[PDB]
């Protein structure tokens, strides 16, 4: 009627402003990022583990080299050994194809749930591998399009400095079902194959920055970043290829530049799932 | 006289549905989702200039 | 592989 | 006759209703909350100069950390404007986070750094937040570092405001801003005040050298007694206040760009405003400003 | 904007 | 008459005819002193393996001549291992002392080897490169090459170098080896700045490299780096290292000593000047793990 | 008268004068000798590395100086010392047999001639290898094993007192085993000294000539009668009075393993038991001269 | 009272048969030593003086002619 | 040594 | 040499 209306909705609104206050405080926090960083430092993912780590996550460490922290994946089984995994590949979601800097910094993203591609930097790797006498071992997870996994252990695994051009080094192959890639393979005709596929005491080239032992660039022709010797017989960084199998035709230079393994698969067949990760020796028996 | 209560109603009312849709668009921020709404201001000038010849 |  | 008031107040009883149902629709989506999934990129430095030197060529969160003393933090880098390498401080976009804070939460930082994109793992996509009061000033005293500031309206048009000294002091100095070294499509509010304005009016519109104030927190160059009558509590959020302001970017984020007196909670320009440009009854559609350093 |  | 004088020559006959028979006596137990040889001091131990290290892990305990055969060689043959303290067995392949022997040999001589073999180790040798292969390469199990140098003034110094093998004859046994592991001698295998033009070091380096042999050319040298300073060795557009080569009396050298006027002498120019010829030098290999 | 000159018969007494003080020279040599040998000779023979089956594969292996080699003739058999002359006739010979000083006593019996004795080597003047061969007689054993390999050569040198020297080349040359009582087997001669082995000696005629053939004899020490000399008389043997150990038939027209005569020319009241017993091969310089030099080297034929 | 006739004929029958044994032993023995150079430490150095002998059995057949 |  |  008259006034009547009028106050109605009037006594409706001293109440509604009371429900934006109300709601007002209901948004206030952001978004829940599912990411998180544990509490717990080491000088490596070991030495996490050995404090009572009991979640393969992202974690900072800084080894007695480092004189700034930094983050990384931490694969921690039952046993409790703690594993620091400096290179992995599942899809083809990261370019390998990336210049010494970034080789060097390394690239990709790193996961809690370690559901994702990544090279830690060449030099993080470096100071990890190299800060103590303790014998580092390296061990290589390879993944099949079927399923199956295969390992291959080297002892002594040390990546040199930036100086001598990240030199990698290891004392012996400690076995696995994977075959021994890292010491070259004999790919029939010239007998020098096996010599020149071989890893062991390569440093690492990129397209910009040539090491290998061979007259033209390895890294510039596969398109990755690795130890390249007159090229190689393991090579992790390379292209990924779906489905695995695949013809020279697909390749650029006409060459095989997939995730390859020749000790456990012909070269042209690349990997599904690849895994890079080292732990002090002692753990291994 | 009483027209100038409302003409006071409507301003407390104009600002405050702002308020409203401000306070509400800050929610996508912090809730799973917000509403999703536009201000028919518009309905408030009309309504306001039809007050003004009083 | 290798170069030859 | 003229009782056709009653058309009035109808549609006010009824507007009241559409607006509490509004109010506890949301109330409701907010028993759950909004998430994120930010998996970080292996590479990080001091700030995102660093990370692009080091070879960080795309715009996303990364994480830097500032000074081994202080813990990593996650920020949003801006790679690709004006040869990249910034430090998203500020940004606004959508109006998805609330500017109007306290003090601590200044301090602290606020919103959103990044969200995720389409259909990807990372998140390439800058939130409206504000890092926090501490982190900023402790990154422009690492040695001299330049501002920019991107704004766009609504019909979206675009200018800018290049400060190429900008340093924040310590909570102690009531974080007192300085900038210098100009040059922009947008005006110079920050140290010649509002260019509509004349006399003492424009002088105290300047930011230069202002201490940030909140509402909780009277550092204005507005010296009176009245507790309702203050900067902040009027125009929005925190920021460097005068005798008010020539620019505020925290403002409110008040939606179609174009608002009136009647419309400001206080009556007031609060919106996200920079005067010098399309004057203070506009409020910008995006609001950013970015950091970086030098040499000398 | 200033103070009146 | 004198019957007298027959008397004593009757009596005489039998003096010395009764002397006859216990000096026939005298002979035989003289003969029989006499049957047996001279006494060799050479002596060859009764131990066998796949290498030194194998013979010491048997209880060899002393530096000596043995008799191996590698799981490849279908032969043993013998070799000098010398034998510490401590149990390491190392197979020497490689000796110099004086100038007593001409390394300037060719290919198959450096192929079957040259030189003695003296369980005292004091003589000069190069143990086939066949059998430098077939040692190193029997077993996946990796070997170190160690290399002793002596100066003339008494001081000594070594290089380590890990995964050292020896290719096969198809591939000229080329000389590989992981890295170097370290020593007070310097890596020359490495190759050396000798200044001037920058190929330098790249191209007095020994990794990957091939041997070499006046009748068989195989260095990355428009000419022949083996005939230049006559010798065998694993040759790159010649070298920083080299162990094979001749024997300069005193050390230091001269060009003008020098034929062709480069340097030949046994040198290792990270430990000394190529005009210093060593006086002493041993190359030899024992399994990685007896250092880890 | 009746005694004449009696007396001037003292030409008998300047004799055993003679005689009595030649004892006593012999029997001080003798004890002299017998203390020189308190102590033995030594050498040091540093072994070559390069081996082999045999000489001529170690020449082939690069193996081109004259010296004491370590051969394996057969992985069954044990790697023995041997000297190889890489010099004479293209090289690659093992040698077998070898006189010159007469510092080794070839006269032995069974036992030592099957598992060979002597000095296969010496140190040279100063020297730290065996450059020099010795007095030696490889065993029997050792030489069969290699003539059965396959086809073998022989070469036989000799060199007499004044310098000159004459060789005899067998072709065809092989020696059965212990069983075979060692049975030789030579053939396809050639030289410049006389076919002594196939056709005895020159010197005799009819069944003289014939008995002094060593071709398809036995080997016979005078501790093991196989000659072709069929009696009764113990005390009379080939062996026995012709020195060592040698295939002798009825006895010799070759005896390499005599009895090293110094000077060579010597008589039958020199020898021991009045038989040519020195190192002769009556072919070239008869029976009453002994060689200064004599040896008996191998080698595989054309294959 | 011929008793130093056929007392004599032997007695030089006897020494003609003494040199020999005599003879064949000092070479016997010049041989048995010099074999010994390649076993011993060293070897007793001598050379046979047989013309000593040749001469001393010259005089002896010049005797032989009378009964 | 080095080879030009 | 021969015996008869
Ligand atoms: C210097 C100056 O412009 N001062 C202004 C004046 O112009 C204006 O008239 C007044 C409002 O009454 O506000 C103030
Ligand atoms: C030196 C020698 O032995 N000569 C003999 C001769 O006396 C005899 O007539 C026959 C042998 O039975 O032929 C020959
Ligand atoms: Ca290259
Ligand atoms: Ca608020
Ligand atoms: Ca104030
Ligand atoms: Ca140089
Ligand atoms: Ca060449
Ligand atoms: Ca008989």
């Amino acid at each position: 009627y008259l006034q009547e209306i009028y106050n109605s909705n009037n006594q409706k609104i001293v109440n509604l402003k009371e429900k934006v206050a109300q709601l007002e405080a209901q948004c206030q926090e952001p978004c829940k990022d599912t990411v998180q960083i544990h509490d717990i430092t080491g000088k490596d993912c070991q030495d996490i583990a050995n404090k009572g780590a009991k979640q393969s996550g992202l974690y900072f460490i800084k080894p007695l080299k480092a004189n700034q922290q930094f983050l990384v994946y931490c694969e921690i089984d039952g046993s409790g050994n703690g594993w620091t995994v400096f290179q992995k590949r599942l899809d083809g979601s990261v370019d390998f194809k990336k210049n010494w800097i970034q080789y060097k910094e390394g690239f990709g993203h790193l996961s809690p749930t370690g559901t994702t591609e990544f090279w830690l930097g060449n030099e993080k790797i470096h100071l990890i591998s190299t800060q103590s006498a303790i014998p580092y071992a390296l061990r290589v997870e390879l993944e099949d399009w079927n399923g199956r996994t295969s390992t291959a252990d080297y002892a002594m695994f040390k990546v040199g400095p930036e100086a001598d051009k990240y030199r990698l080094t290891y004392a012996y192959f400690a076995g696995g079902d994977a075959g021994d890639a890292f010491d070259g393979f004999d790919f029939g005709d010239d007998p020098s194959d096996k010599f020149f596929t071989s890893h062991n005491g390569m440093q690492f080239s990129t397209w910009d920055n040539d090491n290998d032992k061979f007259e033209g660039n390895c890294a510039e022709q596969d398109g990755s970043g690795w130890w390249m010797n007159k090229c190689h017989a393991g090579h992790l960084n390379g292209v990924y290829y779906q489905g695995g199998t695949y013809s020279k035709a697909s390749t650029p230079n006409g060459y095989d530049n997939g995730i390859i393994w020749a000790t456990w698969k012909t070269r042209w067949y690349s990997m599904k799932k690849t895994t890079m990760k080292i732990i002090p020796f002692n753990r291994l028996t | 006289l009483l027209q100038k209560n409302v003409r006071a109603q409507l301003v407390d009312m104009k600002r405050l549905e702002v308020d409203i849709d401000i306070k509400i668009r800050s929610c996508r921020g912090s809730c799973s989702r917000a509403l999703a709404r536009e201000v028919d201001l518009k309905d408030y000038e009309d309504q306001q200039k039809q007050l003004e010849q009083v | 592989g290798h170069r030859p | 006759n003229l009782r056709v008031l009653r058309s009035i107040l109808e549609n006010l009883r009824s507007k009241i209703q559409k607006l509490e149902s509004d109010v506890s629709a949301q109330m409701e989506y907010c028993r759950t909350p909004c998430t994120v999934s930010c998996n970080i990129p292996v590479v990080s430095g001091k700030e995102c100069e660093e990370i692009i030197r080091k070879g960080g060529e795309t715009s996303e969160m990364y994480l830097i950390q500032p000074d081994s003393s202080v813990k990593p933090y996650r920020v949003y880098c801006d790679m690709n404007t004006e040869n990249g390498g910034w430090t998203v401080i500020q940004n606004r976009q959508d109006g998805s986070v609330d500017f109007g804070r306290k003090w601590d939460p200044y301090k602290q930082g606020f919103g959103n750094v990044a969200t995720n994109t389409d259909g990807k793992n990372y998140c390439g996509l800058p939130g409206e937040y504000w890092l926090g009061n501490d982190k900023i000033s402790q990154l422009t005293r690492m040695g001299p570092t330049e501002l920019l500031i991107e704004m766009e309206d609504w019909k979206g048009d675009k200018v800018k405001a290049h400060y190429g000294g900008f340093t924040v002091q310590n909570e102690a100095n009531k974080y007192q801003i300085s900038v210098n070294k100009y040059r922009g499509t947008a005006g110079n509010a920050l140290m010649d005040g509002a260019s509509q304005l004349m006399g003492e009016n424009r002088t105290m519109t300047i930011h230069n050298g202002m201490f940030f104030s909140t509402y909780d927190r009277d550092n204005d160059g507005w010296l009176t007694s009245d507790p309702r009558k203050q900067c902040s509590k009027e125009d929005g959020g925190g920021w460097w206040y005068n005798r008010c302001h020539a620019a505020n970017p925290n403002g409110r984020y008040y939606w179609g760009g174009q608002y009136t007196w009647d419309m400001a909670k206080h009556g007031t320009d609060d919106g996200v405003v920079w005067m010098n440009w399309k004057g203070s009854w506009y409020s910008m559609r995006k609001m950013s400003m970015k950091i970086r350093p030098f040499f000398p």
